[PDB]
């Protein structure tokens, strides 16, 4: 889902929306080791588009949740 | 000794910690809701600030 | 002993409703009991602890259990007990 | 020493008091045949 959901965001900031594109990221972090795939563009979309304090602490939060989702199974 | 001015006090702390809590917890599902999440959420903790500025830090 | 007893922690809407009812009916620990949803025992002993946790609490930054001190502990009723390990 | 207090590592359970109970009963009452050797004890 997220081959689509990249090129989506991609798309919508080229518009010059970027709420739902960050939306749909972390929608797209809940379909689901060695999943850098995610998590690259994740924070590359984190880097070009993201505030320091606005944001980080709760999508990083989010991030630790789905590693102990993971986790929990083993 | 009280029934009462003690049950204010048991009151008051009370009520102004589940406001804070309520005002997590409404945050947290009102992006759930625009991102049709299903996980539990976490408190920020700690450990996420000092990783937050970390991963900041080699960002900029 | 019967399994309709919750003897998990307390939640916090019913530690909420609790309070208001001990507020409400002043005593009457056996009608607050149906309403809170657990045994009277257990309302009352939630209750004291709530009040001995918050002059804990308070001393940190500073009810008169002195008419409880100036006697001996409170003598635990035997039947609201958790029944002892086996040898 | 007889003074074992450690509390046991199998605690007694109620559903094993009603098994080990119910354990006491055994095969049906099994009575030698009667064997009917005539026509007499037949009839």
């Amino acid at each position: 889902v997220k081959d689509m959901c990249l090129r989506f965001a991609e798309m919508e900031t080229k518009l010059g929306e970027i709420d739902r594109a960050r939306l749909i990221y972390i929608h797209g972090s809940q379909y689901c080791r060695v999943e850098t795939d995610y998590w690259k563009a994740w924070q590359e979309f984190e880097i070009r588009y993201g505030n320091p304090e606005e944001t980080v602490k709760e999508m990083l939060r989010i991030k630790r949740s789905v590693q102990t989702k993971f986790s929990t199974d083993s | 000794s009280d029934p009462f001015v003690s049950s204010q006090r048991l009151r008051k702390q009370f009520r102004e910690r589940k406001k804070i809590e309520k005002k997590q917890e409404a945050k947290d599902l009102s992006l759930k809701n625009r991102a049709a999440l299903d996980i539990d959420i976490l408190p920020p903790s700690s450990s996420d600030k000092d990783k937050a500025l970390l991963l900041l830090d080699n960002e900029l | 002993i019967d399994p309709s007893i919750k003897k998990t922690e307390w939640s916090r809407e019913e530690d909420e409703k609790l309070l208001h009812l001990a507020k409400l009916l002043p005593t009457q620990w056996r009608t607050i009991a149906p309403i809170v949803g657990r045994t009277a025992t257990q309302c009352l002993e939630r209750y004291q602890k709530l009040l001995d946790d918050l002059e804990a609490k308070e001393n940190e930054q500073l009810n008169d259990p002195n008419s409880r001190l100036r006697f001996g502990e409170a003598e635990p009723n035997l039947e609201t007990l958790p029944a002892l390990p086996d040898a | 020493r007889v003074k074992n207090k450690n509390p046991a590592p199998i605690q007694i359970s109620a559903e094993q008091l009603l098994r080990e109970a119910v354990e006491r009963q055994d095969v049906a009452f099994v009575p030698p045949k009667i064997n009917i050797t005539d026509l007499e004890e037949l009839q």
